[PDB]
């Protein structure tokens, strides 16, 4: 497995075209790379922090696919399943949650999850009532109006 | 003024009900009114039912406390789980006083107190009952003389894990001499929350074998045998009955929730089903629609919002794939008898089986996730009836707008929240809890408090504090700061300030200083030396 | 910066507790820190806790102001609300407690009294306040037998008016406020049991604020009884201009 | 009769009493290192006197909370770790 892998002599164009696989821009991939190679001199497998960069921040870049068809959520996280040459899924989702304390209080991660509008998965608007614990937030047990358009142009 | 005083009273100046208007600000007002008032029925039909299991419980702790009180050394009774309240009485039985003396540990700091204020309720009761005495155990040896009767003392001793055990000692020891009279009698009641070997570890021996001369045990506490929470939930089960259904993730929260609270279960279950029960008539316009004569009620919001359930998206996809107010009205009828299923077992339980020791919050949790076989498979005692009482649920349509269920996580923010973890959660992702709407500067530099949090998360044991200044200088920018500080000219002692060529130093020290000091009061920082201020340690960890 | 491989839950509190060897550690002081008198300190203080991140201040308030009849809703039902969060909450209570809730509770009830606690002032006493709830529920004196024998005057008053109020009707005579129910002489024991006692009495209304993170340390099952809290997370990151002037700040 | 809570505190509480803090990062520390470094060595010796019958010694509130959530019985959304809410301090209060 690449996930077992030590003390990788990272370039800089494997992991701009790595990040370039996953149709994210060009800002948040540059901004990848300035936070490895600032990290990079006490990594112990630099793949633990590169995946964990790609996903966190492609799971907020694509999130509004993400809250309409839920089975990217099961399908992106197996395009690393195949190349990353592990069979066990529990690893990198394992990779997602220790890049999440390093990742968490920073600026550039703080502007992104500003201008995507994405906060723990959700809206603004949804987390300032979660937070409030306001009886009248959305509870998640209806399914969604946009999605009940949705399939009616499906029938449609 | 009024913000440096410690407690003052105010009359506001005035110049009718808390619900609002569902369905983005379209329900009409009558509907409000009808979900006030059936909140309401529901409400005090469900207290009603909890106030008579309430003093039922009172009723019965007192019978079997009576029972084991009158059937030359004490008579001792110890309650396991007491969490003490209750009011104990006595008998009115001709030729001898029944006085009861009720001692906290802090009405005893010593035993001196302790037999001072025995003596002085045991003559304040002796008075009342029918020249002034000592209020020494002498009182109890002249007793027959003074007022012709013979004495029996019942001592109930109030939280006994929270009493100094050397002088609960000594005092049984003193009332141990008052054995020599043959007028007196005397009862102990040790109210225990710990466990019997704890305070038989603080006693000493001598006294433990006095002790067991005569002595019983008896179990206080909410949960003996759950008879007392299975009325609760059942009772709730008699108010919902027909109108709403439980989640089994509600029922597991439930369960999970009491396990975690020892002395007071019964009424957290209350707190929580209450809560459930106003987030229900807050939050869905549909409760009006339980009253089953407001059927011609609906509107166009009614039908929209009701088209997109699963069970009706289930219900089209499989009529679809075969070949809407009246199919909607005709369907509420139904009556959903795993309440009065789970009552029956339940009564078939403990009506000759005589099993008795089981939890109906559990019992109804696995009958609502279809594993009630695996529940009931492990008393060995009901094999013979795994197909009389078999039941499987039906999954309705449109009943999720018709229950009770916990997955907004509203529950577990108002009840039981994770405190400090939200604490330092606000103050780390602080643009989740501020709008991302001084125009230049709040896009650039975050709120003080929260970029000396994220500095403050990232260091050791002991940090240097003007090191930490200097690292809360370097995130802030300087020409903002100096085109921000110009941006008001009433106010010339800024604009002179700032002209000075140490502003940007001494205005990040005055935030600095602020924000330090905030944090001190909030407990997350703490100077080690009283004097000097020139170092701090660190208190609280983000995610413990 | 910390040279650590963890930074949350235990694995950066152990991580963190590193024996730091003697020849890495600063001797820096405030002795070349800038120095800063009184007066410009409390300039620039009032100039960005009145102008700086004001607007998401103003807007998030216009936001947490739709929770006042939901707090009424709550209130009604028996439930003592606490807030908490990061920020100052005392001009949130105010104006939620005078503004709304007494005008509301006095036009469903046909004002209501609002005694205000300031538990940020190290002198707030439990005798004195007791002494003004007297002055506005006028509560029947204790007999002689119920005083026993050098008991807690207060505790016992109380008592009497819980047992008392069990039967009177349940309608809202007193609204008690409660800033920072975790300041230095209000989280003591005895006034806490003092305001549990008061809390099981339905006809008072019980507003309270925390500020410490550790406040819930406070209660045990009894007292978390009484209370019986619904907890409401209102963080503003406000100036908290009034509970700084209680403590020394220059030092 | 009493709660799992108030259980696992006072095993936390008696693992911080009789044993020294210095040596918590030998015994409970668990996680893959992203960041290089090495962990505690561990204790070389061993006590020639029991701790257990001396007395307890003292802690801070935060040691206590960690050692409890290293001790208490357990994806992308879950977090199975038990984060210090009202119910641990409310057992910690009983």
């Amino acid at each position: 497995s690449l996930l077992v892998k030590k003390y990788c002599k990272m370039t800089t164009e494997e992991i701009i075209r790595l990040c370039n696989d996953f149709e994210l821009p060009r800002e948040v991939a540059y901004k990848i790379v300035d936070e490895y190679n600032i990290n990079a001199s006490r990594l112990v497998c630099p793949w633990q922090l590169v995946c964990g960069l790609v996903l966190n921040c492609t799971f907020i870049v694509f999130n509004e696919r993400r809250r309409k068809d839920p089975r990217i959520d099961h399908f992106i996280v197996s395009k690393m399943c195949s190349l990353m040459l592990t069979s066990k899924v529990d690893d990198v989702i394992e990779c997602v949650k220790l890049v999440k304390e390093l990742i968490i209080g920073e600026k550039w991660f703080r502007d992104l999850q500003i201008r995507y509008d994405d906060f723990d998965g959700i809206r603004y608007d949804e987390i300032i009532f979660r937070k409030l614990g306001s009886m009248l937030q959305t509870t998640n047990i209806l399914v969604t109006d946009d999605q009940y358009n949705i399939w009616k142009k499906r029938i449609e | 003024a009024d913000a440096q005083r410690s407690h003052y009273t105010v009359y506001p100046s005035l110049p009718h009900i808390p619900f609002v208007k569902l369905l983005s600000g379209k329900e009409s007002e009558v509907n409000v009114e009808k979900r006030w008032e059936l909140y309401h029925q529901l409400h005090s039909h469900f207290h009603d039912q909890v106030d008579h299991i309430i003093d039922n419980i009172e009723a019965d702790l007192k019978a079997e406390i009576s029972d084991l009180l009158y059937s030359r050394c004490f008579n001792t009774i110890f309650l396991l789980g007491s969490d003490s309240t209750t009011k104990i009485e006595l008998k009115d039985e001709s030729s001898r006083y029944n006085v009861l003396i009720e001692l906290t540990p802090k009405e005893s700091p010593n035993v001196r107190m302790m037999l001072r204020r025995s003596m002085y309720k045991l003559y304040s009761a002796a008075d009342a009952e029918e020249n002034d005495v000592s209020y020494d155990l002498s009182l109890v040896e002249n007793f027959k003389r003074l007022f012709g009767k013979d004495l029996a003392m019942v001592f109930n001793f109030k939280d006994v894990d929270s009493i100094n055990f050397n002088t609960l000692d000594n005092f049984i020891i003193l009332l141990k001499s008052a054995f020599k009279y043959d007028h007196v009698k005397i009862s102990l009641i040790f109210n225990i929350n710990t466990n019997l070997s704890n305070i038989e570890k603080n006693l000493r021996q001598s006294t433990i074998r006095l002790l067991k001369r005569n002595y019983h045990k008896l179990d206080v506490s909410s949960n003996k045998g759950f008879k007392y929470g299975n009325q609760i939930f059942q009772s709730f089960l008699d108010t919902v009955d027909g109108k709403l259904n439980l989640s089994d993730r509600f029922v597991e929260f439930i369960l999970s929730k009491m396990a975690n609270n020892t002395n007071h279960n019964l009424q957290l279950l209350t707190k929580m089903l209450d809560y459930s029960l106003m987030s229900y008539f807050f939050q869905n316009a549909f409760s009006v629609f339980i009253d089953p004569v407001n059927v011609d009620f609906l509107n166009d919001d009614y039908l929209k919002i009701l088209s997109r359930c699963p069970t009706f998206m289930f219900f089209v996809e499989g009529l679809i794939k075969q070949h809407l107010e009246e199919f909607f009205v005709e369907f509420l009828v139904r009556e959903n008898p795993i309440n009065g299923h789970a009552k029956f077992v339940a009564r078939f339980l403990e009506e000759e089986l005589n099993i008795t020791n089981f939890n109906l919050i559990e019992l109804y949790h696995n009958l609502l996730i279809g594993k009630l076989d695996s529940y009931l498979d492990r008393w060995s005692a009901c094999k013979e009836y795994k197909d009389r009482l078999h039941f499987e649920p039906i999954d309705t349509i449109f009943q999720e707008l018709f229950t009770l269920d916990n997955r907004s996580g509203l529950l577990t923010q108002s009840i039981f929240p994770s405190y400090k973890s939200n604490i330092e959660d606000n103050l780390l992702s602080w643009e989740q809890v501020l709008p991302s709407l001084s125009g230049d500067l709040d896009k650039i530099m975050a709120p003080v408090l929260g970029q000396l949090f994220k500095l403050y998360r990232e260091a050791n044991m002991t940090i240097n504090i003007y090191d930490f200044y200097i690292a809360f200088r370097e995130t802030l920018p300087k020409e903002e700061i100096l085109n921000f500080i110009r941006k008001d000219p009433s106010n010339t002692k800024l604009l002179e300030l700032a002209e000075t060529p140490d502003a940007f130093d001494k205005v990040a020290l005055i935030l600095f200083m602020q924000a330090i000091f905030a944090f001190e009061n909030m407990g997350l920082i703490k100077f080690q030396s009283t004097k000097s201020y020139d170092l701090v340690e660190k208190c609280v960890w983000r995610g413990i | 910066k910390s040279a650590s491989s963890f930074l949350d839950t235990f694995e950066g509190y152990f991580d963190q507790r590193k024996i730091v060897r003697t020849n890495a550690k600063s001797r820096h002081t405030m002795s070349m820190a800038p120095d800063v008198t009184r007066e410009e300190f409390s300039l620039v203080s009032n100039f960005f806790n009145e102008n700086f991140q004001k607007r998401p201040r103003q807007k998030l308030f216009e936001i947490q102001k739709k929770m006042f009849p939901q707090y009424w809703f709550e209130l009604t039902q028996g439930f003592s609300l606490l807030f908490y969060g990061v920020g100052s909450k005392r001009n949130f209570l105010e104006e939620f407690a005078i503004d709304y809730l007494s005008p509301k509770i006095a036009y469903s009830q046909l004002s209501i009294p609002c005694l205000i606690l300031n538990g940020y002032n190290p002198s707030c006493n439990y005798r004195d306040v007791f002494k003004e709830i007297t002055d506005l529920l006028v509560p029947a004196e204790l007999t002689r037998s119920e005083t026993k024998y050098w008991g807690n005057h207060v505790i016992l008053q109380i008592q009497k008016m819980i047992d008392f109020y069990k039967n009177q009707p349940l309608d809202i005579k007193l609204i008690l406020v409660v800033h920072n129910l975790d300041g230095p002489s209000i989280r003591k024991n005895t006034f806490q049991t003092m305001l549990s006692f008061l809390s099981v009495i339905r006809q008072i209304a019980i507003v309270a604020s925390t500020d410490h993170i550790y406040a819930p340390l406070l209660w045990d099952n009894m007292k978390a009884q009484n209370y019986n809290f619904v907890f409401h997370d209102i963080s503003n990151f406000e100036p908290s201009t009034v509970e700084s002037t209680f403590q020394d700040v220059m030092k | 009769d009493l709660s799992i809570i108030s259980k696992y505190l006072l095993i936390a509480s008696y693992i911080c009493s009789y044993l020294e803090p210095r040596y918590d990062a030998s015994i409970f520390s668990r996680k893959t290192r992203i960041i290089q470094g090495r962990a505690a060595y561990g204790r070389r010796k061993k006590k020639e006197v029991n701790p257990r019958y001396l007395q307890p010694s003292l802690f801070a509130i935060e040691r206590l909370l960690a050692i409890f959530q290293a001790i208490f019985p357990i994806a992308l959304r879950e977090e199975s770790l038990m984060k210090a809410n009202i119910e641990v301090f409310q057992n910690l209060s009983e």
